[PDB]
C-alpha cells in the first residue's frame, strides 16, 4: 500500500549554476602526463540547473531522462534513498529499480505496480511499488552512501546502463560549491531497457535537510589533463 | 540435471538462464545420458558463441515419446502436451530414470493430457482441467456419454521393459534477441611467459612484444595504458592485478 | 459432423488406456501364482479376473450402441466386433444361473475321477498310477480291468448334464443370431468385406 | 533370419529351473505376454532332447509376440488360433536337423547319418503329431454332425461306436447302454476346449 | 523426375563429419569412423 500525502506545500523551485563538477572518465586507459580531447557526452560548463529541497516541504517529480542525468546531493543523514527508472513506471512495462535500504542495496528489473508517490518509512517502511510479474535481473553489493555530497552520472546507451560516483566531504548550505573532482566508474549492467523519466526517494522524519540537483548531458567535446600518477585534475570545454 | 522431481508431462516447468558462463562441456561429455541430440548447432564448439537468455523445460515421458519431442513429429504427447516449433536453436537430452521415478505397485503421480481439440502451439503449456466433449449434444459439465475427462495417470513399475520405463527429458533452448549477450562458454586461458617475444591477448587486446616487471601505478578501475602516439605500451594481468 | 467413428476412438483409447494396466497388473500377479501357490495368492488373482471380466463385459455393453456399419475400416471393424460379444447373458436370468451353476458342476466333481482295482492292497489314480497303466504296459489284462474299471464309473453321472449344456449354448447360439453351435463356432474363419481373400 | 533375443528382463526376472525353496510351481513350459515391455518366461527345463526342443518352443514362440508388440493393444496377437501354436513348432524342426547339430557342437564333425537311422524320426513325429490327423479330423466330424444334429439325439453316444466299426476302424470289446458317457473321460471336454486348433 | 523415386532414391551420400576443412579441389574418400570424443571407435558406432 502507499500513504497519499498532500500536506506539502506548493513552492516555486530555485535554480544553480553548475560551475565545473560533472566530469567523469570516458574509458578504461591509463595516461599519465598527457594532455588528451574526446568527445562524448558531458555537461557544459557553467550550465542551467535545477534545485530541490527536502525538510515541511518536500517534492518528488517525475524528472524527464532524455539523453543521460547528473545527479549530485550534498544532503546529510543519508535521506536520499535511490532512483526509479523507466518508460511508464507501471505493470505494463519493465522498470528499473535502485534503493539503498538498511541492509542492503537492491537492483532489479521488474514491471512494478509503483504508487503516486513512491515514499520510505528507528524503522523504515517500503512503499514504493505493489506487485511485480517477473525480474530479469538482481544484483547486492555495497551501498553508494560536514555534510556529505555524492554525485552521480546516468548513462544508458547501446543496452547498457553505466555509472559513475564520487563523494567527498561538504560544509556549509552552500549549493554547488566550486571545486574539480573526477567521477570514476562504478558500475555497469547489460540490461537493455528504454527509460525516459526518473524519480528520486527520500524518507519522512516521523510516520536533516536534503537538497538535490539534476543536470543534462550533451555532446560536447573536451581536453582534459592528466597527471603523472593518472589522475584527472583539470578539463576545458571546448565551446564555452 | 541433479533434481528429485520433476514436472508432469501436461505442466512442464519453465526455468530461465542468464547472466552466468555455462560449462556444457560436463554435458555432452557424459555417457549417463541417453539421448543428446542438438538442432542447430554441434555439441562440440557449442562452448564458444554466446546467447541472450537460455529455457530449460523439464517433464517425464514414455521411452517409445522420446523420438515424438522434436520438431516436425506429430503423434498424442507431442501435439497435446508439448509441441516443438519446425525451427530449433537448442538441444533436446533425455536419459533412463527407472531407478528414480519407478515404485512397486504403479507410479500414479504423473499425469498427461491424450486427447485435445487441436494440436498444442509451439512453447505453449496446458494446465487446463475441463471434461473433454466429443459429441454434437452437451453433457452440461457433468461426465456422460460422448464426455470423457482428456487426464489419465501414468503407471511406473520396476518390472517393466526399457520401452515403457521412465525417462527424464530436459530441452535446453538457447534464444537470442537484440540485448546485449548474458550467457557464454569458459574463456580457457594459459600460463603467462616474461622477457620472450610472444603473441598476447590480455582479455581481448591482442599484440605482440615483450612482457616485463612494470613500475607504473595504474588506478583501481584502469586495464591498460597507453602512450602519446595512442599505442598500448602497459597492461595488467586478468588474473593477477599487477601491470606489465 | 461429428462421425460415430470419432468417439468410439475415444472410447477405445480409454478401453486401451484402463486394459494395459489391469492385464499388466493381471498378469504380474499372474506370474506371482505360477510360482508362489498360497491361500493369499489366490484370492488375488480371483478378485483381479472379476474385475477384468466386469470392465470387458461394461465395455462390450458400451460397445453396442455405436454399429458396426459406421466404420469402414476392417481392422478396426474387428476390434469393435471382438468387443462387442457379450456373451451368456443375452437369455433370462434363470438360465444363465443354470448355467453358471451347472459349469461349477462340471468343475468340482469331475476333476475327482477314480478307479477301483480288482485287488484291494492297490490303488491308483489317473494322474499318475493310472496313466503307467494304459500307457506304459505290455500285457492285455491290466489295461482290460483300467478300461472297464474308469468307463463303467464316470458316464452315469455326467451323461445327463452334456445334453443340457448343449441345448443352452444352442439357445446363446440363436441369442447372437447365430442359426446353431456349429455356426456359433464356424464364425472364426468368416472373412466379409475384404473382397476375393476371403473364406 | 534377423530374429533378435529376449530382452533384458529374461535374464534377471526369469527363471530357467524350478525354485528350491520350498515352492511348488508348474512346470509346464509356459508363454507368456505380461505386456508393457514386460515379458518373463518359466520352465523346469533339463539336459534334455525333449526339452532341448520345448527350449527353442519357449524362445521361439515367444518371438511372434515380439513380432506383432508394435501393433494395438486389441491387435497384438496371431493371426488365428493355428498360426501362433505353428509358428513356435516349426522352430524346433530346423533345431533337430543333422547339419545344425554337427555344426553346433552336438555332434562329431565326421558324424555320418543312415538312412535307417532316419527311419526311426519319420516314425517318431508321425507317432508324435501325423498320426493323430486322421483321427481328429474324424473326431471332428463327429462333433460337426453332432453339432449339425446329423446323429439323432437318441444314438449321440452309440454312433460314435456304430461307425467306429466301419469308419474309424475301431471295435468295442463290450457295448455300453445310452447312460455313458466315453467323452467324459477327458478333461478338456468339460471346460469347452476346441479340437480344430490343432489340425 | 530421374533421380528421385517414389519407392526411393537413397543412393546419394555426403560427407559431414569431417573434423577439417577443404582446400579448394579436395577429394575426400576415407570413410572411416569418426570420433568425436576421447574414446576411439575402435571400428565400432557408440558415444561421440
Ligand atoms: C582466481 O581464482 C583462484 C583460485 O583459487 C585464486 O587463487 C589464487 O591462486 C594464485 C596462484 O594459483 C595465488 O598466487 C593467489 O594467492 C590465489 N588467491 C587466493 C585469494 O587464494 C585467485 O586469487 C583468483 N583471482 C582473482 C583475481 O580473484
Ligand atoms: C538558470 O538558473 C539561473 C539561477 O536562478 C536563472 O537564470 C534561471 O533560473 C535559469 N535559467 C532559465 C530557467 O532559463
Ligand atoms: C532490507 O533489504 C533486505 C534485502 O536486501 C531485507 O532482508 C531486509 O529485511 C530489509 N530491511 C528493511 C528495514 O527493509
Ligand atoms: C491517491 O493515490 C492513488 C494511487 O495512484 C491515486 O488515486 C491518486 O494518485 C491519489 N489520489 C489523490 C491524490 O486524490
Ligand atoms: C513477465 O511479465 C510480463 C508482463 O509485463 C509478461 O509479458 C511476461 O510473459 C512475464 N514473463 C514470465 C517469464 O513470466
Ligand atoms: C526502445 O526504443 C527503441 C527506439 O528508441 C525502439 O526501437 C524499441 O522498440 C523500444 N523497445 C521497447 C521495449 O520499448
Ligand atoms: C602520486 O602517488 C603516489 C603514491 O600514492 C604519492 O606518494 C604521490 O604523493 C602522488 N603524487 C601526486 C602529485 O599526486
Ligand atoms: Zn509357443
Amino acid at each position: 500500500q502507499c500513504v497519499n500525502l498532500t500536506t506539502r506545500t506548493q513552492l516555486p523551485p530555485a535554480y544553480t549554476n553548475s560551475f565545473t563538477r560533472g566530469v567523469y572518465y570516458p574509458d578504461k586507459v591509463f595516461r599519465s602526463s598527457v594532455l588528451h580531447s574526446t568527445q562524448d557526452l558531458f555537461l557544459p560548463f557553467f550550465s542551467n540547473v535545477t534545485w530541490f529541497h527536502a525538510i515541511k516541504r518536500f517534492d518528488n517529480p517525475v524528472l524527464p531522462f532524455n539523453d543521460g542525468v547528473y545527479f549530485a546531493s550534498t544532503e546529510k543523514s543519508n535521506i536520499i534513498r535511490g532512483w526509479i527508472f523507466g518508460t511508464t513506471l507501471d505493470s505494463k512495462t519493465q522498470s528499473l529499480l535502485i534503493v539503498n535500504n538498511a541492509t542492503n542495496v537492491v537492483i532489479k528489473v521488474c514491471e512494478f505496480q509503483f504508487c503516486n508517490d513512491p515514499f520510505l518509512g528507528m524503522e523504515s517502511e517500503f512503499r514504493v511499488y505493489s506487485s511485480a510479474n517477473n525480474c530479469t535481473f538482481e544484483y547486492v553489493s555495497q551501498p553508494f552512501l560536514f555534510k556529505n555530497l555524492r554525485e552521480f552520472v546516468f548513462k544508458n546507451i547501446d543496452g547498457y546502463f553505466k555509472i559513475y560516483s564520487k563523494h567527498t566531504p561538504i560544509n556549509l548550505v552552500r549549493d554547488l560549491p566550486q571545486g574539480f573532482s573526477a567521477l570514476e566508474p562504478l558500475v555497469d549492467l547489460p540490461i537493455g531497457i528504454n527509460i525516459t523519466r526518473f524519480q528520486t526517494l527520500l524518507a519522512l522524519h516521523r510516520s536533516g535537510a536534503a537538497a538535490y540537483y539534476v543536470g543534462y548531458l550533451q555532446p560536447r567535446t573536451f581536453l582534459l589533463k592528466y597527471n603523472e600518477n593518472g589522475t584527472i585534475t583539470d578539463a576545458v570545454d571546448c565551446a564555452l | 540435471f541433479n533434481a528429485t522431481r520433476f514436472a508432469s508431462v501436461y505442466a512442464w516447468n519453465r526455468k530461465r538462464i542468464s547472466n552466468c558462463v555455462a560449462d556444457y562441456s560436463v554435458l555432452y561429455n557424459s555417457a549417463s545420458f541417453s539421448t543428446f541430440k542438438c538442432y542447430g548447432v554441434s555439441p562440440t564448439k557449442l562452448n564458444d558463441l554466446c546467447f541472450t537468455n537460455v529455457y530449460a523445460d523439464s517433464f517425464v515421458i514414455r521411452g517409445d515419446e522420446v523420438r515424438q519431442i522434436a520438431p516436425g513429429q506429430t503423434g498424442k504427447i507431442a501435439d497435446y502436451n508439448y509441441k516443438l516449433p519446425d525451427d530449433f536453436t537448442g538441444c533436446v537430452i533425455a536419459w533412463n530414470s527407472n531407478n528414480l521415478d519407478s515404485k512397486v505397485g504403479g507410479n500414479y503421480n504423473y499425469l498427461y493430457r491424450l486427447f485435445r481439440k487441436s494440436n498444442l502451439k509451439p512453447f505453449e503449456r496446458d494446465i487446463s482441467t475441463e471434461i473433454y466433449q466429443a459429441g454434437s449434444t452437451p453433457c452440461n459439465g457433468v461426465e456422460g456419454f460422448n464426455c470423457y475427462f482428456p487426464l489419465q495417470s501414468y503407471g511406473f513399475q520396476p518390472t517393466n521393459g526399457v520401452g515403457y520405463q521412465p525417462y527424464r527429458v530436459v530441452v535446453l533452448s538457447f534464444e537470442l534477441l537484440h540485448a546485449p549477450a548474458t550467457v557464454c562458454g569458459p574463456k580457457k586461458s594459459t600460463n603467462l611467459v616474461k622477457n620472450k617475444c610472444v603473441n598476447f591477448n590480455f582479455n581481448g587486446l591482442t599484440g605482440t612484444g615483450v612482457l616485463t616487471e612494470s613500475n607504473k601505478k595504474f588506478l583501481p578501475f584502469q586495464q591498460f595504458g597507453r602512450d602519446i602516439a595512442d599505442t598500448t605500451d602497459a597492461v595488467r594481468d586478468p588474473q593477477t592485478l599487477e601491470i606489465l | 459432423q461429428s462421425t460415430t467413428e470419432e468417439q468410439a476412438k475415444t472410447f477405445l483409447l480409454k478401453f486401451d488406456h484402463d486394459a494395459e494396466d489391469l492385464s499388466y497388473q493381471s498378469s504380474l500377479a499372474s506370474w506371482n501364482y505360477n510360482t508362489n501357490i498360497t491361500d493369499e495368492n489366490v484370492q488375488k488373482m480371483n478378485e483381479a479376473r472379476a474385475k477384468w471380466s466386469a470392465f470387458y463385459e461394461e465395455q462390450s455393453k458400451a460397445a453396442k450402441m455405436f454399429s458396426l456399419e459406421e466404420i469402414q475400416d476392417l481392422t478396426l471393424k474387428r476390434q469393435l466386433q471382438a468387443l462387442q460379444q457379450s456373451g451368456t447373458s443375452a437369455l433370462s436370468a434363470d438360465k444363465s444361473k443354470r448355467l453358471n451353476t451347472i459349469l461349477n458342476t462340471m468343475s468340482t466333481i469331475y476333476s475327482s475321477g477314480k478307479v477301483l482295482d480288482p485287488n484291494t492292497q492297490e490303488c491308483l489314480v489317473l494322474e499318475p498310477g493310472l496313466d503307467d497303466i494304459m500307457e506304459n504296459s505290455q500285457d492285455y489284462s491290466r489295461r482290460l480291468w483300467a478300461w472297464e474299471g474308469w468307463r463303467a464309473e464316470v458316464g452315469k453321472q455326467l451323461r445327463p448334464l452334456y445334453e443340457e449344456y448343449v441345448v443352452l449354448e444352442n439357445e446363446m447360439a440363436r441369442a447372437n443370431n447365430y442359426e446353431d453351435y456349429g455356426d456359433y463356432w464356424r464364425g472364426d474363419y468368416e472373412v466379409t468385406g475384404a473382397g476375393d481373400y476371403d473364406y | 533370419i534377423g530374429l533378435p533375443n529376449m530382452t533384458q528382463g529374461f535374464w534377471d526376472n526369469s527363471m530357467l529351473t524350478e525354485p528350491g525353496d520350498g515352492r511348488k510351481v508348474v512346470c509346464h513350459p509356459t508363454a507368456w505376454d505380461l505386456g508393457k515391455g514386460d515379458f518373463r518366461i518359466k520352465m523346469c527345463t533339463k539336459v534334455t532332447m525333449d526339452d532341448f526342443l520345448t527350449a527353442h518352443h519357449e524362445m521361439g514362440h515367444i518371438q511372434y509376440d515380439m513380432a506383432y508388440a508394435t501393433q494395438p493393444y486389441l491387435l497384438r496377437n496371431g493371426a488365428n488360433e493355428g498360426f501362433h501354436e505353428a509358428v513356435g513348432e516349426i522352430m524346433s524342426l530346423s533345431a533337430a536337423t543333422p547339419h545344425y547339430l554337427k555344426a553346433l557342437g552336438l555332434l562329431p564333425p565326421d558324424f555320418y547319418e543312415d538312412s535307417e537311422t532316419e527311419i526311426n524320426f519319420l516314425l517318431k513325429q508321425a507317432l508324435t503329431i501325423v498320426g493323430t490327423l486322421p483321427f481328429t479330423y474324424m473326431l471332428e466330424k463327429w462333433r460337426w454332425m453332432v453339432f449339425k444334429g446329423k446323429i439323432p439325439k437318441e444314438q449321440w453316444m452309440q454312433k460314435w461306436w456304430e461307425m467306429k466299426r466301419e469308419i474309424v476302424g475301431v471295435v468295442e470289446p463290450l457295448p455300453h447302454d445310452e447312460t455313458y458317457c466315453d467323452p467324459a473321460c477327458l478333461f478338456h471336454v468339460a471346460e469347452d476346449y476346441s479340437f480344430i486348433r490343432y489340425y
